[PDB]
């Protein structure tokens, strides 16, 4: 599973 | 027992004339056998700031502290102490500690407003930058000192208890114990160094407060020691936050060395200021090598996996788990010293936010693993440890993705009992 | 000095190939060397709650702990740690812990959500019961441990004043200590039970907590000792409550018999459970006898 | 170990057919072997006081303790206790503690108001002065016991923490503890192989931890004299982190002052009381360290904090002491006294009844003292040592001869900089 | 430098 695109989504925050 | 002169980070004479008297993040001295006399060398790191300088000692001096704004230098036997002030604009000054018959000044710390004495006899004797004595007090025989501000670590020997030690408060009116005579579980030495632990039996390579104000310790196990929830008598816990051995051993690629060796001078955050002996000796030696980096390491990685995975690479999910205990760890030190002492440096505070973020995305990772394996249970039982609201948000992103809707309702309770909190 | 795999109520091989590796009021576990490898047999007194099972141990485990809702199993050189839930519901997880040279895991134990691991160099591994760790603490040499809810009861050795106790509560905050490395009152060892005090060096027979959340300890001595409030530092002491060479005196008649010994199991509020052992060892073997209890 | 009977400032036989049982400010106490039985001997400092008295011990008595209205008596291996008031308003009563097998008494203890007694097992049992018990309690092995009117200091032995103490009251209804098994850091006996046809051997196997004596000072606070001999005081023990032991005499050192100097064998102290700055003593001349027959008139010993090194005085020059280098002592010595003596009237009040005027006249010489080094400092144009000095300073007048030291010597930055910390107490006063 | 007269005048007080 990839998630890198969801971390990237939660440091934007 | 014989009490040794102790001394941070000081090295033995052995086979030549000189050594280091003591070593941290400010400089190192060393000193140099000048016929009947010895040569004394004060340098620094930061050659900008303070200026390397040298002098006769015809005293002898075994034992030494050095700090910002001075420089503390100690005899052993006759009990002759000298403060020398980094700035010539203050004034050096001299003087000599009573000593009993046998009784030996075993270590000596000094900050810009406190020095400190301790004996063999358990003689503690402190006074301001400018030599006016505050009390003298009578513990357990000291073998070790260090101090930051205005609080001094101390560590004790006793025939009944082995090493204990003590944690307290110079205030401007009393000494106050955070902790008194507490066990010291640092291990002892159990040889080509045999000359090192004829100079220091404990094996205590040095020990200081962190930059954050934490104590620690560094023993002959070559394991980075720290007290955490020392402001909690009760809560008080002693962390192994890095194996030296192990780093090298990951820095060789995976292989056993026997001529590298990590002697510490500080610990600043996260990262263990060092220098990286090559050689025989497990101690420094002339010139000093430039000082290194070592970042610390929670010691929950085995030998036989790292080799499997294949400097050595580590495998993201399995560095997760050390940087998921290693912000955990670092977070709750940082949190208890702002929420008691406050800041010291300035960037505190995005220190700990930074942290934070990377104690919630190293355990999204883990939950990710946890997601894959399908084990729904591992994965709950990670999203609880999840800090942020935003993170818990995440979790149910990558619990959609991957298609386990029971885990999503629950960490959905999670994030509305939070929110239950919140109206409160 | 040597650091003996220490678990609960345990037995030696002795001249047999066969053996308990723990053993409580839950059940018994026992592990048989055969051809090439292991069998691990794990058993419940109370067959109609939990399924007994066994399977094949290929890392020849010498530590274990057994709750009321998993097993948990330790190798003491290779640091190979498994639990295993009672149920198939949860799945069973390993791990390895990291061991220094010469450093052995002494001691293991476990309850519905924690799992702790305890070594001879002192450091302290504490987990979820899916592996997740969640601190490592470094503390004096251990020797035994014992664990029930969030509460952990660990001995620890020193070079200098011998034996010692640490009592603890590992929870949601952060570990809370009542007892920070304290005396422990405990009678250490004074033949045919020779390979006993070989395989238990310290002669800790079991240690557990009560079902009332106190501290026990069960010696070579055969004396019950119950640590009593302990929430408070003045007046926590030792209770030796049950002498087991008195009790069994009384069922002889009156009569000194050296057949008759006393296997620990559990505190139940009122009776101490128990293996009553019938022959040369003071160890119990195999067929395992019914549990007793004795009044307190 | 073995746990032997311990009474303040006690003697051992030794090589002769008597000894004495315990020793302090009120008076002595001996005991001589008369064939098969003993005579025991009860006297006075103050013969005005109190008549000296005699008796015969059928009991073999090894324990005791006294006090300005009894004395009691101990017997460590039957459990034999007897107290006796020295007034014949109140009778004598006898009792018999209870002790398990190899369980001896080890130390007993009495004021006019409280009876205590401590055994090898850590039974520590208290009555009041007739005979009414407390209830009983567990502890740690005691080895040494001391009390002053309601209040007991108690030192416990193990193989495992080694020395310990605990301070308690003994109230009406229960004992309340201020400190509870704290470490004692009292230096232990060195005994060498060369100590075994030593002369002063028999003291040690007499008293293997080498506490001469312990005791409550005048004002209340716990002291304990050991084989170091140096004095020990329990500073801030109404504040448990903050309890401190300070060393505030050391009697060699004195010894070595009053021989102008000299290296001395056969000159010992035997400590009996403090009794505010003073020790009182037997000064002790011979073999053996301590005191014999007849006894000596006690002596006085005022306390001298731990900071004068032998060589220094020597070159300065009974002793003669530079006021430079007696000031440093003198301001140290104050401050002490001045922060135990504070402590006990916001807590206790006064005692005798001048304690006020008492720590008043302390606080006067140390900031007097404090001025000397003032001095010295702008004597040797050191601002900033001076400066550090200042704020040590009590009262407002003291700043005062400050600012008149300071403008005598013309530094007139030092004198604004006074100034300031006048202004400073001031704004802080006003909250 | 005496400081004995400004002594005196603290006795006083």
């Amino acid at each position: 599973i990839n998630i890198d695109d969801i971390l990237a989504e939660l440091d934007k925050e | 027992f014989r009490y040794m002169p102790f001394s941070p980070a000081g090295t033995p004479f052995g086979f030549t004339d000189r050594r280091y008297l003591t070593m941290n993040e400010v400089g190192y001295v060393s000193t140099v056998k000048n016929s009947e006399q010895y040569s004394i060398t004060v340098s620094f790191f930061d050659v900008g700031r303070f200026r390397e300088y040298h002098f006769e000692d015809l005293f002898g001096y075994d034992l030494c502290f050095l700090n910002e704004k001075g420089t503390l230098f100690g005899q052993s036997k006759t009990g002759q102490i000298q403060y020398r002030p980094h700035d010539s604009i203050h004034s050096n000054w001299t003087k000599i500690i009573p000593l009993q018959a046998g009784e030996r000044i075993t270590s000596v710390a000094a900050t810009p407003v406190r020095v400190i004495v301790g004996t063999s006899l358990g003689y503690f004797r402190s006074f301001n930058q400018f030599g006016v004595p505050f009390a003298v007090e009578k513990t357990s025989p000291i073998v070790a000192l260090t101090a930051q501000n205005y609080r001094v670590f101390s560590v004790h020997y006793s025939q009944f208890h082995g090493l204990s030690y003590s944690l307290s408060e110079l205030g401007t009116s009393s000494k106050r114990y955070y902790k008194r005579e507490c066990p010291l579980p640092m291990s002892l030495p159990n040889d080509a160094n045999l000359d090192y632990y004829n100079f220091n039996p404990m094996g205590i390579k040095s020990l200081f407060f962190s930059s954050y104000g934490d104590p620690c310790i560094f023993g002959s196990d070559n394991t980075l020691l720290l007290l955490s929830k020392w402001r909690s008598p009760e809560e008080s816990k002693w962390l192994p936050i890095l194996d030296s051995n192990m780093e090298i051993w990951k820095m060789s690629g995976g292989k056993e060395t026997t001529d590298i060796h990590v002697w510490p001078l500080a610990l600043a955050y996260d990262t263990l200021n060092c220098i990286l002996v090559k050689g025989k000796h497990i101690w420094p030696e002339f010139p000093l090598p430039l000082p290194s980096e070592m970042e610390i390491r929670m010691p929950v990685f085995v030998k036989s996996k790292l080799l499997e995975e294949n400097e050595i690479q580590i495998p993201v999910s399995m560095a997760a788990e050390e940087e998921y205990l290693r912000s955990k760890v670092l977070s709750e030190l940082l949190t208890d010293t702002l929420e008691n002492d406050g800041e010291m440096y300035g960037n505190e505070n995005e220190v700990l936010a930074a942290l934070n973020g990377a104690y919630d995305k190293a355990l999204l990772r883990l939950f990710a693993s946890a997601c894959s394996d399908q084990n729904v249970e591992k994965a709950l039982s990670l999203a609880h440890e999840l800090k942020q609201d935003r993170a818990l948000t995440a979790a149910v992103k990558i619990s959609e993705r991957a298609e386990l809707p029971s885990l999503v309702k629950k960490i959905n309770n999670i994030r509305e009992a939070r929110y239950e909190q919140q109206l409160k």
